[PDB]
Protein backbone atom coordinates (compact mmCIF):
# COMPACT_ATOMS: atom_id res chain seq x y z
CA UNK A 1 0.00 0.00 0.00
CA UNK A 2 1.01 3.47 -0.62
CA UNK A 3 0.90 3.92 3.37
CA UNK A 4 3.47 1.24 3.65
CA UNK A 5 6.31 2.72 1.42
CA UNK A 6 5.87 6.11 2.98
CA UNK A 7 6.75 4.24 6.07
CA UNK A 8 9.28 1.94 4.41
CA UNK A 9 10.56 5.31 3.02
CA UNK A 10 10.67 7.00 6.37
CA UNK A 11 12.70 4.44 7.56
CA UNK A 12 15.38 3.85 5.44
CA UNK A 13 14.00 0.57 3.89
CA UNK A 14 14.18 -1.13 6.94
CA UNK B 1 35.23 -0.94 20.74
CA UNK B 2 33.09 -2.88 21.75
CA UNK B 3 30.60 0.08 21.57
CA UNK B 4 32.21 0.50 17.52
CA UNK B 5 31.59 -3.15 17.22
CA UNK B 6 27.95 -2.74 17.69
CA UNK B 7 27.12 0.23 15.93
CA UNK B 8 28.97 -1.70 12.76
CA UNK B 9 26.92 -4.65 13.25
CA UNK B 10 24.22 -2.60 13.02
CA UNK B 11 25.21 -0.41 10.37
CA UNK B 12 26.00 -3.51 8.45
CA UNK B 13 22.23 -5.54 8.89
CA UNK B 14 20.31 -2.43 8.18
CA UNK B 15 22.20 -2.62 4.67
CA UNK B 16 21.35 -5.87 4.05
CA UNK B 17 18.03 -4.88 5.09
CA UNK B 18 17.90 -1.95 2.68
CA UNK B 19 19.08 -4.02 -0.14
CA UNK B 20 16.24 -6.60 0.17
CA UNK B 21 13.78 -3.32 0.01
CA UNK B 22 14.87 -1.54 -2.71
CA UNK B 23 12.66 -2.19 -5.38
CA UNK B 24 10.00 -0.86 -3.06
CA UNK B 25 11.59 2.65 -2.98
CA UNK B 26 13.35 3.03 -6.18
CA UNK B 27 13.15 2.93 -9.69
CA UNK B 28 17.12 2.72 -10.41
CA UNK B 29 20.47 2.31 -7.63
CA UNK B 30 23.41 2.18 -9.56
CA UNK B 31 26.51 1.24 -7.06
CA UNK B 32 29.63 1.91 -8.26
CA UNK B 33 33.10 1.25 -6.11
CA UNK B 34 35.50 4.45 -7.41
CA UNK B 35 39.79 3.66 -7.21
CA UNK B 36 39.37 6.65 -4.83
CA UNK B 37 36.59 8.43 -2.51
CA UNK B 38 35.96 11.36 -4.03
CA UNK B 39 34.95 14.40 -1.48
CA UNK B 40 33.12 15.93 -4.20
CA UNK B 41 30.26 15.15 -6.51
CA UNK B 42 28.38 17.65 -9.34
CA UNK B 43 26.28 16.52 -12.37
CA UNK B 44 26.87 18.46 -15.54
CA UNK B 45 24.07 19.89 -17.02
CA UNK B 46 24.47 18.66 -20.55
CA UNK B 47 22.85 15.19 -21.73
CA UNK B 48 23.89 13.03 -24.60
CA UNK B 49 20.74 10.55 -26.15
CA UNK B 50 22.53 8.22 -28.68
CA UNK B 51 20.15 7.96 -31.57
CA UNK B 52 18.15 4.69 -31.24
CA UNK B 53 19.51 3.46 -27.96
CA UNK B 54 17.63 3.01 -24.60
CA UNK B 55 19.67 5.41 -22.76
CA UNK B 56 21.26 9.03 -22.32
CA UNK B 57 24.79 9.80 -20.95
CA UNK B 58 24.40 12.18 -17.90
CA UNK B 59 28.08 13.12 -16.58
CA UNK B 60 29.32 14.11 -13.29
CA UNK B 61 32.31 16.08 -12.10
CA UNK B 62 34.50 14.17 -8.82
CA UNK B 63 37.64 13.82 -7.66
CA UNK B 64 39.74 11.91 -5.66
CA UNK B 65 41.21 11.74 -1.87
CA UNK B 66 44.39 9.56 -1.49
CA UNK B 67 46.43 8.56 0.78
CA UNK B 68 50.04 8.70 -0.46
CA UNK B 69 49.13 8.95 -4.32
CA UNK B 70 48.47 11.43 -7.34
CA UNK B 71 45.27 13.10 -7.26
CA UNK B 72 42.69 13.68 -10.23
CA UNK B 73 40.30 15.48 -11.21
CA UNK B 74 37.28 12.95 -13.12
CA UNK B 75 34.63 13.83 -15.53
CA UNK B 76 32.54 10.48 -15.14
CA UNK B 77 29.86 9.13 -17.78
CA UNK B 78 26.68 7.50 -16.36
CA UNK B 79 24.31 5.62 -18.66
CA UNK B 80 20.93 6.22 -17.54
CA UNK B 81 17.52 4.76 -19.03
CA UNK B 82 27.12 1.69 -16.85
CA UNK B 83 29.91 3.95 -15.08
CA UNK B 84 32.94 5.04 -16.75
CA UNK B 85 35.49 7.93 -16.17
CA UNK B 86 36.35 10.08 -19.19
CA UNK B 87 38.37 12.80 -18.52
CA UNK B 88 41.19 12.77 -15.87
CA UNK B 89 43.37 15.72 -15.16
CA UNK B 90 46.31 16.26 -12.46
CA UNK B 91 45.28 17.68 -9.22
CA UNK B 92 47.57 18.70 -6.39
CA UNK B 93 46.18 16.93 -3.24
CA UNK B 94 42.26 15.86 -2.80
CA UNK B 95 39.48 17.46 -4.70
CA UNK B 96 37.79 18.98 -1.49
CA UNK B 97 35.24 20.29 -3.77
CA UNK B 98 34.78 20.94 -7.79
CA UNK B 99 31.89 22.99 -9.42
CA UNK B 100 31.40 23.94 -13.08
CA UNK B 101 30.67 27.55 -13.78
CA UNK B 102 26.70 28.16 -14.92
CA UNK B 103 27.62 30.49 -18.24
CA UNK B 104 30.40 28.23 -19.34
CA UNK B 105 30.21 24.36 -17.74
CA UNK B 106 33.25 23.65 -19.50
CA UNK B 107 35.23 25.37 -16.63
CA UNK B 108 35.43 23.73 -13.19
CA UNK B 109 36.55 25.46 -9.90
CA UNK B 110 38.25 23.54 -7.71
CA UNK B 111 38.93 23.85 -3.67
CA UNK B 112 42.01 21.79 -2.90
CA UNK B 113 44.23 21.25 0.74
CA UNK B 114 46.04 24.00 0.21
CA UNK B 115 45.45 27.73 -0.10
CA UNK B 116 45.10 28.16 -3.53
CA UNK B 117 41.61 27.79 -5.07
CA UNK B 118 42.08 26.39 -8.89
CA UNK B 119 40.03 27.11 -12.52
CA UNK B 120 40.03 23.96 -15.21
CA UNK B 121 38.86 24.56 -18.47
CA UNK B 122 38.46 20.23 -18.85
CA UNK B 123 38.32 20.88 -22.09
CA UNK B 124 41.75 22.41 -22.37
CA UNK B 125 43.52 19.34 -20.68
CA UNK B 126 43.71 15.72 -22.78
CA UNK B 127 41.28 13.66 -21.62
CA UNK B 128 44.27 11.01 -20.04
CA UNK B 129 46.46 12.29 -17.23
CA UNK B 130 49.83 13.70 -17.83
CA UNK B 131 52.05 11.23 -16.97
CA UNK B 132 54.62 14.12 -15.02
CA UNK B 133 51.75 14.30 -12.10
CA UNK B 134 51.92 17.69 -12.32
CA UNK B 135 49.21 20.05 -11.78
CA UNK B 136 48.74 22.82 -14.30
CA UNK B 137 45.60 24.63 -13.52
CA UNK B 138 44.40 27.54 -16.06
CA UNK B 139 44.11 30.14 -13.25
CA UNK B 140 45.12 29.93 -9.82
CA UNK B 141 43.35 31.94 -7.07
CA UNK B 142 45.08 33.10 -4.45
CA UNK B 143 43.65 35.23 -1.15
CA UNK B 144 43.37 32.48 1.23
CA UNK B 145 45.82 31.33 3.78
CA UNK B 146 44.24 28.00 4.48
CA UNK B 147 42.07 25.30 2.34
CA UNK B 148 38.48 25.09 2.81
CA UNK B 149 35.63 23.23 0.98
CA UNK B 150 32.59 26.02 -0.04
CA UNK B 151 32.39 27.13 -3.56
CA UNK B 152 30.20 29.09 -5.43
CA UNK B 153 29.60 30.48 -9.15
CA UNK B 154 27.36 33.76 -9.66
CA UNK B 155 24.71 32.61 -12.15
CA UNK B 156 24.08 36.11 -13.23
CA UNK B 157 27.38 37.43 -13.16
CA UNK B 158 29.82 35.37 -15.00
CA UNK B 159 33.29 34.34 -13.51
CA UNK B 160 32.15 35.71 -9.92
CA UNK B 161 33.38 32.79 -7.72
CA UNK B 162 33.01 32.84 -4.16
CA UNK B 163 35.03 30.65 -1.79
CA UNK B 164 34.98 30.57 1.93
CA UNK B 165 38.37 29.03 4.14
CA UNK B 166 39.62 27.58 7.17
CA UNK B 167 41.34 30.79 7.59
CA UNK B 168 37.73 31.98 8.37
CA UNK B 169 37.59 34.27 5.46
CA UNK B 170 35.49 34.65 2.22
CA UNK B 171 37.27 35.27 -0.94
CA UNK B 172 35.73 36.39 -4.03
CA UNK B 173 37.78 36.68 -7.57
CA UNK B 174 36.36 37.96 -11.34
CA UNK B 175 38.00 35.18 -12.90
CA UNK B 176 38.11 37.00 -16.27
CA UNK B 177 40.54 39.30 -14.86
CA UNK B 178 44.06 39.91 -16.32
CA UNK B 179 46.22 36.91 -14.85
CA UNK B 180 50.01 37.81 -13.62
CA UNK B 181 52.67 35.05 -13.24
CA UNK B 182 51.69 31.63 -12.84
CA UNK B 183 48.51 32.73 -14.15
CA UNK B 184 47.10 34.26 -11.02
CA UNK B 185 44.23 35.78 -9.77
CA UNK B 186 44.19 37.76 -6.45
CA UNK B 187 41.28 38.20 -4.58
CA UNK B 188 39.07 40.66 -5.61
CA UNK B 189 37.22 41.48 -2.29
CA UNK B 190 38.36 39.30 1.18
CA UNK B 191 35.17 39.30 3.41
CA UNK B 192 35.89 39.05 7.02
CA UNK B 193 32.64 39.02 9.34
CA UNK B 194 32.93 35.28 10.83
CA UNK B 195 35.51 34.50 13.78
CA UNK B 196 35.57 31.06 12.87
CA UNK B 197 36.27 28.58 9.91
CA UNK B 198 34.00 29.86 7.13
CA UNK B 199 32.09 26.23 5.73
CA UNK B 200 30.37 26.91 2.70
CA UNK B 201 29.15 30.02 0.67
CA UNK B 202 26.13 30.59 -1.51
CA UNK B 203 25.32 33.55 -4.63
CA UNK B 204 21.43 34.02 -4.06
CA UNK B 205 19.97 32.68 -7.37
CA UNK B 206 18.42 36.02 -9.01
CA UNK B 207 19.86 38.94 -6.79
CA UNK B 208 23.76 39.17 -8.58
CA UNK B 209 24.79 41.25 -4.96
CA UNK B 210 23.75 38.80 -2.74
CA UNK B 211 25.26 35.92 -1.08
CA UNK B 212 25.19 33.99 2.41
CA UNK B 213 27.99 32.52 4.25
CA UNK B 214 27.94 29.47 7.21
CA UNK B 215 30.62 29.13 10.02
CA UNK B 216 32.19 27.19 12.73
CA UNK B 217 30.69 30.41 14.51
CA UNK B 218 27.19 29.05 14.46
CA UNK B 219 25.82 31.80 12.14
CA UNK B 220 24.61 32.43 8.81
CA UNK B 221 25.72 36.02 7.33
CA UNK B 222 24.16 37.79 4.81
CA UNK B 223 26.33 39.81 1.83
CA UNK B 224 25.58 42.63 -0.32
CA UNK B 225 28.45 43.03 -2.61
CA UNK B 226 27.43 46.64 -3.13
CA UNK B 227 28.66 47.36 0.68
CA UNK B 228 31.94 49.19 1.11
CA UNK B 229 32.74 47.12 4.45
CA UNK B 230 33.67 44.04 3.58
CA UNK B 231 34.19 43.06 7.46
CA UNK B 232 30.22 43.47 8.57
CA UNK B 233 27.57 41.04 6.55
CA UNK B 234 23.97 42.52 5.96
CA UNK B 235 22.69 40.22 8.76
CA UNK B 236 23.91 37.80 11.16
CA UNK B 237 21.72 34.99 12.27
CA UNK B 238 22.29 32.88 15.10
CA UNK B 239 21.50 29.91 12.90
CA UNK B 240 22.41 26.97 15.43
CA UNK B 241 23.59 25.38 17.99
CA UNK B 242 26.49 24.09 16.49
CA UNK B 243 29.06 24.38 13.45
CA UNK B 244 27.00 25.56 10.70
CA UNK B 245 28.78 23.26 7.52
CA UNK B 246 26.11 24.31 4.07
CA UNK B 247 23.84 26.49 2.76
CA UNK B 248 21.35 26.34 -0.48
CA UNK B 249 19.10 28.87 -2.04
CA UNK B 250 16.09 28.00 -3.03
CA UNK B 251 16.22 28.21 -7.13
CA UNK B 252 11.87 28.89 -6.74
CA UNK B 253 11.35 30.45 -3.51
CA UNK B 254 13.58 33.91 -3.78
CA UNK B 255 13.24 34.53 -0.29
CA UNK B 256 14.07 30.80 1.04
CA UNK B 257 17.45 29.10 1.94
CA UNK B 258 18.46 26.37 3.88
CA UNK B 259 21.17 25.64 6.77
CA UNK B 260 23.11 22.09 7.90
CA UNK B 261 24.53 21.82 10.90
CA UNK B 262 26.71 19.72 13.24
CA UNK B 263 23.65 20.25 15.50
CA UNK B 264 22.11 17.54 13.47
CA UNK B 265 19.36 19.92 12.16
CA UNK B 266 18.57 21.75 8.75
CA UNK B 267 16.72 24.85 9.36
CA UNK B 268 14.69 26.81 6.69
CA UNK B 269 15.19 30.60 6.86
CA UNK B 270 13.37 33.45 5.23
CA UNK B 271 15.72 36.92 3.88
CA UNK B 272 12.63 38.90 5.24
CA UNK B 273 12.74 38.22 8.81
CA UNK B 274 16.14 36.78 9.80
CA UNK B 275 15.39 37.42 13.45
CA UNK B 276 13.28 33.74 13.84
CA UNK B 277 13.89 30.70 11.65
CA UNK B 278 11.25 29.39 9.74
CA UNK B 279 11.18 25.95 10.80
CA UNK B 280 13.92 22.99 11.71
CA UNK B 281 14.02 19.82 10.02
CA UNK B 282 14.32 16.92 12.22
CA UNK B 283 15.64 13.96 11.93
CA UNK B 284 19.49 13.24 11.09
CA UNK B 285 21.18 10.98 13.91
CA UNK B 286 24.64 13.14 13.39
CA UNK B 287 26.45 16.39 11.40
CA UNK B 288 24.95 17.37 8.45
CA UNK B 289 28.01 18.73 5.97
CA UNK B 290 25.93 19.31 2.46
CA UNK B 291 21.90 20.48 1.77
CA UNK B 292 20.77 20.90 -1.56
CA UNK B 293 17.01 21.99 -2.99
CA UNK B 294 15.76 20.10 -6.07
CA UNK B 295 16.08 21.52 -9.18
CA UNK B 296 12.75 20.11 -10.35
CA UNK B 297 10.41 21.04 -7.17
CA UNK B 298 10.23 24.11 -4.98
CA UNK B 299 9.49 21.84 -1.81
CA UNK B 300 11.90 19.44 -2.02
CA UNK B 301 15.01 19.14 -0.32
CA UNK B 302 17.94 16.64 0.62
CA UNK B 303 20.81 16.55 3.60
CA UNK B 304 23.58 14.32 4.04
CA UNK B 305 26.73 13.78 6.66
CA UNK B 306 28.19 12.08 9.26
CA UNK B 307 25.04 9.41 9.65
CA UNK B 308 25.61 7.96 6.21
CA UNK B 309 21.97 8.18 5.32
CA UNK B 310 20.68 10.79 3.03
CA UNK B 311 17.35 12.61 4.43
CA UNK B 312 14.79 14.09 1.87
CA UNK B 313 12.57 16.88 3.08
CA UNK B 314 9.34 17.73 1.91
CA UNK B 315 8.44 21.41 3.03
CA UNK B 316 4.47 20.81 1.58
CA UNK B 317 4.54 18.32 4.73
CA UNK B 318 5.22 20.62 7.24
CA UNK B 319 2.18 20.40 9.86
CA UNK B 320 0.46 17.90 8.31
CA UNK B 321 -1.53 15.48 10.43
CA UNK B 322 0.32 11.72 11.17
CA UNK B 323 0.10 9.26 13.45
CA UNK B 324 1.59 9.03 16.87
CA UNK B 325 3.56 5.89 15.24
CA UNK B 326 4.84 7.51 12.12
CA UNK B 327 5.91 10.84 14.34
CA UNK B 328 7.93 8.29 15.66
CA UNK B 329 9.99 7.69 12.46
CA UNK B 330 9.97 11.26 12.07
CA UNK B 331 8.21 14.33 11.16
CA UNK B 332 5.50 14.57 8.64
CA UNK B 333 7.87 16.54 5.87
CA UNK B 334 10.12 13.95 6.03
CA UNK B 335 10.24 12.01 3.01
CA UNK B 336 12.92 9.56 2.22
CA UNK B 337 15.61 8.45 3.98
CA UNK B 338 18.31 6.61 1.59
CA UNK B 339 19.79 3.60 3.31
CA UNK B 340 22.37 2.69 0.66
CA UNK B 341 25.45 4.29 2.42
CA UNK B 342 27.64 2.38 5.32
CA UNK B 343 30.03 5.43 5.36
CA UNK B 344 30.09 8.99 5.91
CA UNK B 345 28.18 10.71 2.56
CA UNK B 346 31.03 13.46 1.23
CA UNK B 347 28.47 15.63 -1.00
CA UNK B 348 25.61 14.63 -3.15
CA UNK B 349 23.97 15.96 -6.25
CA UNK B 350 20.62 16.19 -7.81
CA UNK B 351 20.26 15.45 -11.60
CA UNK B 352 18.94 18.33 -13.12
CA UNK B 353 17.88 16.67 -16.21
CA UNK B 354 15.41 14.00 -14.62
CA UNK B 355 13.46 14.58 -11.65
CA UNK B 356 14.30 12.36 -8.75
CA UNK B 357 17.68 11.11 -9.55
CA UNK B 358 20.83 12.09 -7.21
CA UNK B 359 24.02 10.89 -7.60
CA UNK B 360 25.78 10.73 -3.34
CA UNK B 361 29.09 9.30 -2.82
CA UNK B 362 31.04 8.62 0.32
CA UNK B 363 34.15 7.92 2.26
CA UNK B 364 34.63 4.12 1.46
CA UNK B 365 34.94 4.92 -2.43
CA UNK B 366 31.20 3.88 -3.34
CA UNK B 367 29.38 6.17 -5.35
CA UNK B 368 25.12 5.66 -6.01
CA UNK B 369 23.68 7.08 -8.72
CA UNK B 370 19.43 6.63 -7.59
CA UNK B 371 16.32 7.26 -8.46
CA UNK B 372 13.41 7.18 -5.41
CA UNK B 373 9.86 5.48 -7.00
CA UNK B 374 7.01 7.50 -7.79
CA UNK B 375 4.81 5.49 -5.19
CA UNK B 376 7.67 7.72 -2.57
CA UNK B 377 6.61 11.17 -3.60
CA UNK B 378 3.67 11.05 -5.04
CA UNK B 379 -0.21 11.36 -3.34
Amino acid sequence: TKPAIRRLARRGGV
Amino acid sequence: SFDDAVEERVINEEYKIWKKNTPFLYDLVMTHALEWPSLTAQWLPDVTKQDGKDYSVHRLILGTHTSDEQNHLLIASVQLPKIEIEIKINHEGEVNRARYMPQNACVIATKTPSSDVLVFDYTKHPSKPEPSGECQPDLRLRGHQKEGYGLSWNPNLNGYLLSASDDHTICLWDINATPKEHRVIDAKNIFTGHTAVVEDVAWHLLHESLFGSVADDQKLMIWDTRNNNTSKPSHTVDAHTAEVNCLSFNPYSEFILATGSADKTVALWDLRNLKLKLHSFESHKDEIFQVQWSPHNETILASSGTDRRLHVWDLSKIGEEQSTEDAEDGPPELLFIHGGHTAKISDFSWNPNEPWIICSVSEDNIMQVWQMAENVYND
